[PDB]
RNA sequence: CCGAGUGUUACAGCCCCCCCGGCAGCAGCACUCGCCGAAUCCCGGGGCCGAGGGAGCGAGACCCGUCGCCGCGCUCUCCCCC
RNA sequence: UAGCUGGUUCCCUCCGAAGUUUCCCUCAGGAUAGCUGGCGCUCUCGCAGACCCGACGCCCGCCACGCAGUUUUAUCCGGUAA
RNA sequence: GUGGAAUGCGAGUGCCUAGUGGGCCACUUUUGGUAAGCAGAACUGGCGCUGCGGGAUGAACCGAACGCCGGGUUAAGGCGC
RNA sequence: CUAAGGAGUGUGUAACAACUCACCUGCCGAAUCAACUAGCCCUGAAAAUGGAUGGCGCUGGAGCGUCGGGCCCAUACCCGG
RNA sequence: CGGCCAAGCGUUCAUAGCGACGUCGCUUUUUGAUCCUUCGAUGUCGGCUCUUCCUAUCAUUGUGAAGCAGAAUUCACCAAGC
RNA sequence: CGCGGAGCCUCGGUUGGCCUCGGAUAGCCGGUCCCGGGUCCGGUGCGGAGUGCCCUUCGUCCUGGGAAACGGGGCGCGGCC
């Protein structure tokens, strides 16, 4: 296994998937987050942006050029969470925290990869219906993130290209359902050696 | 506590015509149409009938909170019933004791501008909702008619423009002067 | 008295023989409780409350365990009982649905500590009784009284969420 | 929504527990959580077991609540529920799950060349599938 | 076809009492709910380890203590069977 | 001169504290008894019967003294808690 | 001599003798004080003299006391990263 | 002199100021009201470098209560050198 | 420096503003109380200069209350930007 | 520009691929007749399924029968997008 992972970010809470990504991380395993905007946090939006803005109080007050520093994308706030789950003091932490690319929408390497998700950190899984919850994208545009507007014209842009993608795909996928019915008399000998064996239902 | 079943149906009369599409009520009649999602809400709607269509709404394992959220869905789709066949209209009167509060409609019922309010210089302008139609009546003196099909606009419309001439600085026991709802009525009175 | 599920007891003592008293008067509680060493130890507890008796004068005369007289009929269960609180102490009556009388004790136990904070040796289960349908009070109970008793399951959440840990499908929830 | 509800004689699947994989069906109803239980012809005792484990099907059999054990026997057998289960899709997914996972290492060989094959001619097929819908040449 | 009444088995069933039950199984291989083994035995898998070094009461030991205790099998009887 | 500061040089092995009593122009010190170590000594059980091997005297029954931050059984004592 | 309750244990005795005579903490009882990480007692244990696991960190808490190692299993405490 | 009724709660009163509560049998026709009590949560809740369930974070719980099965390792326990 | 209770004050009227007899807290700019740290030394009051922080808000922005007609004023809220 | 060759030096990991809908979750997916829709037909413990799918590697020679014949292979050239 020397492939990397591809996580879509959307729908996933922001410390179950920091939990999951940082344990994959110190065994090998790079691995890509893509769409931070669409991180949720639980809470609602008020209560999880005064945690941010205390946060952002929280500087050297002698030099505040050497203090924490506070990054504003949703990117790059999902790369802090992370780090903080890691011994990034140490070289193997540190050597971890290059495993892990983050991204805000979905670069021309990824956007032509299927991506994964894991349910021990989602949305519908993991908070009742009726409780409040954020947006990381949302969050991050209130705190000072210069972009949000040219990243959903550019997310807008890669779904109206893969809306032709699934359409052509799935086009394909009727004309070989198409053939499967005009060559039966010469693969019905090889559909049943499948269908005795568990695969072909 | 958490309740099996609680239900509430509603009567749809026979000039409107609401579908569903999941949880989005698009009621259709003869003054518009309309349309609200209740996709906050987890319940089930569903049409019943086949001659007179009745309306339920089910929350199945509710809690007390959530009980109380299937009443609410029923009022507001009664609101948007009568609001697509009766329709909206709230008559507000202008009160003054010495500056006469002179309102004129600007384009098309959708702004109004207010000029004398406490004698002063500065001129409210206020615009209303997408949907509602302000006027000045001709059946008294000084009253808005201001009329639409959603009640959410309607009113929030007449809460602009009551909340734009508040009194500052004056003690608000004298000095009663403002625009206010005098009564919240319809059109296409039955 | 910790718990984990609990068992009913019949459990009868009687005072050691005096040359006052020959033959002393047996007595009997039912007694819920993990196993009969702590059977018999919750006996000398009520016991000493109740009559002038300790486990020194004392003796069990018999502690075996009560099984369920129908263990598959499903019944109502009235249960009396009588805790204290970081304040003052206080009565209760509570109803439960449960195949088992002490698995309806065991479904109070959980119930009370969930409720109230009362942990398991503040609480004093003093009477257990099963009740019909119709005298029943706790609404609680009571919406199961149905013939007709019909309801979906409505929001399922997935149970198995490591297995498969990172999947390509997000998972459905409507069945 | 909610098409298939809880109720007396409704037929569930036991997913995961001991009784994993048996058809069983719905005697009463306990508590919120809990259902009383029996299997007569799928070796289930009567018992109580949580909804969680179970997963509804579309049968319903007709019986009044906390029948004895030879009610529910005698409507399960007639509208038989084990003939009418092996053959919904359903119990046919179930049926080839496990032989997929009882499959030697030599019917992987003969599924392998049988599988190689088959997509030969599906693949040959698509190409003149796809190439007679190219003859096109109308404005 | 659902809902509400009605009342006592009817075109379902549930509870109790018997005047008495019969059979099977039996803490069940129908994973409903125990405590155990002089009332208990058998077989297998994984792991770590090999410390010590003249044990012969018998021949008068000789290439060479396969020796003590313990548990067994055969032969110094005879017959039969495969 | 200093009842006061500071320093006081190799290794392993075994044992292992006290800041409390009483007296002192005694209160940053000493004497005193406790607590520690060392050197022993006086006895006891006895060693155990070459490999062996529970035994070898008188139907029973018995297996040395002493000792203890302990209980039991007797029996006194006390004026706290309530 | 039936060695006169149970249980455990080898005991007795002498000489010489160093260091110490600033202690501190905790449960329960307790005195002065509004109280104090305050002052003063009783009882036992501890720290001082003592590492190790746990309480993120810590003389004194909780578990458990230490020759140099392998295997196994626990205690208190834990088991998202 | 009623089908049940003010020497007033009720239009704050030197005013015949003047309006229809109280008590209802038909309407509306099914349960409801009150006083307590204690769980969690909230108000009460204000200090100075920027900051602390240890941190990140966590809300079908990684919170609180009562519980089960597993499991993790001390120089402790066990077997061995 | 705040809270709670409510006899009273407020021409009437507990609670606009108050608040006796009680009682519950917070704070560490006071001083007591203590003696843990420093006596082989931490330069010891004030002013001057200069920066930053706190809020328990004097003013200013946005509000609520009055025994708020206007004016002035008082009481609260968000708030330490200036 | 070549793999064009010859050898070296040094750093090491690795042991088949997945070439893409958007989302919903108190609902989704897939086909279809009439103006991206309405109809209609299916599926739904997702089988048009990541609990999945695709590639499969002993090499050859004799030799047949199927699949094929619109094919295969070229770091083939040339052009286009
Ligand atoms: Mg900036
Ligand atoms: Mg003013
Ligand atoms: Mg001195
Ligand atoms: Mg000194
Ligand atoms: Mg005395
Ligand atoms: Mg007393
Ligand atoms: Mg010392
Ligand atoms: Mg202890
Ligand atoms: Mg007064
Ligand atoms: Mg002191
Ligand atoms: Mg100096
Ligand atoms: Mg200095
Ligand atoms: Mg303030």
């Amino acid at each position: 296994e020397v492939q990397v992972l591809v996580l879509d970010g959307r729908g996933h809470l922001l410390g179950r998937l920091a939990a999951i990504v940082a344990k994959q991380v110190l065994l090998g395993r790079k691995v890509v987050v893509v769409r931070c905007e669409g991180i949720n946090i639980s809470g609602n939006f008020y209560r999880n942006k005064l945690k941010y803005l205390a946060f952002l109080r929280k500087r050297m007050n002698t030099n505040p050029s050497r203090g924490p520093y506070h990054f504003r994308a949703p990117s790059r706030i999902f790369w802090r969470t992370v780090r903080g789950m890691l011994p990034h003091k140490t070289k193997r932490g540190q050597a971890a925290l290059d495993r892990l690319k983050v991204f805000d929408g979905i670069p021309p390497p990824y956007d032509k990869k299927k991506r994964m998700v894991v349910p021990a950190a989602l949305k519908v899984v993991r908070l009742k219906p009726t409780r409040k919850f954020a947006y990381l994208g949302r969050l991050a545009h209130e705190v000072g993130w210069k972009y949000q507007a040219v990243t959903a014209t550019l997310e807008e842009k890669r779904k109206e290209k893969a809306k032709i993608h699934y359409r052509k795909k799935k086009q394909l996928m009727r004309l070989r359902k198409q053939a499967e019915k005009n060559v039966e008399k010469k693969i019905d000998k090889y559909t049943e050696v499948l269908k005795t064996h568990g695969l072909l239902v | 506590m958490k309740t099996i079943l609680s239900n509430q149906t509603v009567d749809i009369p026979e000039n409107v015509d609401i579908t569903l599409k999941g949880r989005t009520v698009i009621v259709k009649g003869p003054r518009g149409t309309l349309r609200r999602d209740f996709n906050h809400i987890n319940v089930e709607l569903s049409l019943l009938g086949k001659k007179k269509k009745r309306l339920r709404v089910d929350k199945w394992w509710g809690n007390r909170k959530e009980l109380a959220t299937v009443r609410t869905i029923c009022s507001h789709v009664q609101n948007m019933i009568k609001g697509v066949t009766l329709g909206f209209r709230y008559k507000m009167r202008s009160v003054y004791a010495h500056f006469p509060i002179n309102v004129v409609i600007q384009e098309n019922g959708s702004l109004v501008e207010i000029r004398n309010f406490l004698g002063e210089k500065y001129i409210r302008r206020v615009r209303m909702r997408p949907g509602v139609a302000c006027s000045v009546s001709q059946a008294q003196k000084d009253e808005l008619i201001l009329e639409g099909n959603d009640i959410e606009l309607v009113s929030n419309s007449a809460a602009l423009i009551q909340q734009a001439t508040t009194v500052k600085n004056k003690d608000i026991r004298k000095f009663l002067d403002g625009i206010y709802v005098s009564e919240k009525g319809t059109v296409q009175q039955a | 008295k910790a718990s984990g599920t609990l068992r009913e007891y019949k459990v009868v003592g009687r005072c050691l023989p005096t040359p006052k008293c020959h033959t002393p008067p047996l007595y009997r509680m039912r007694i819920f409780a993990p196993n009969h060493v702590v059977a018999k130890s919750r006996f000398w507890y009520f016991v000493s409350q109740l009559k002038k008796m300790k486990k020194s004068s004392g003796e069990i005369v018999y502690c075996g365990q009560v099984f369920e007289k129908s263990p598959l009929r499903v019944k109502n269960f009235g249960i009396w009982l009588r805790y204290d609180s970081r304040s003052g102490t206080h009565n209760m009556y509570r109803e439960y649905r449960d195949l088992t009388t002490a698995g309806a004790v065991t479904q109070c136990y959980r119930d009370m500590g969930a409720r109230h904070r009362a942990r398991a040796h503040s609480i004093q289960i003093m009477k257990v009784e099963e009740i019909a349908a119709s005298k029943c009070r706790r609404p609680a109970v009571k919406q199961f009284h149905d013939s007709k008793i019909k309801f979906p399951l409505p929001h399922r959440v997935l149970r198995r969420q490591h297995k498969p840990r990172f999947t390509t499908k997000r998972p459905n929830t409507f069945f | 929504v909610f098409r298939r509800f809880v109720e007396v004689g409704r037929v569930a699947y036991v997913s995961f527990g001991p009784h994993a994989g048996k058809l069983v069906a719905i005697v009463d109803v306990i508590d919120q959580n809990r259902a009383l239980v029996d299997g007569p012809c799928t070796q289930v005792r009567r018992q109580a077991m949580p909804f969680k484990c179970m997963q509804l099907t579309d049968f319903i059999l007709k019986f009044p609540h906390s029948a004895h054990q030879k009610y529910v026997r005698q409507a399960w057998q007639k509208a038989d529920i084990n003939t009418k289960w092996a053959a919904t899709r359903w119990a046919k997914k179930i049926e080839a799950r496990e032989r997929k996972a009882k499959m030697t290492d030599f019917d992987r060989f003969k599924v392998m060349k049988a599988k190689k094959m088959r997509n030969r001619i599906i693949k040959n097929e698509v190409k003149k599938l796809q190439k007679a819908a190219l003859l096109k040449a109308s404005p």
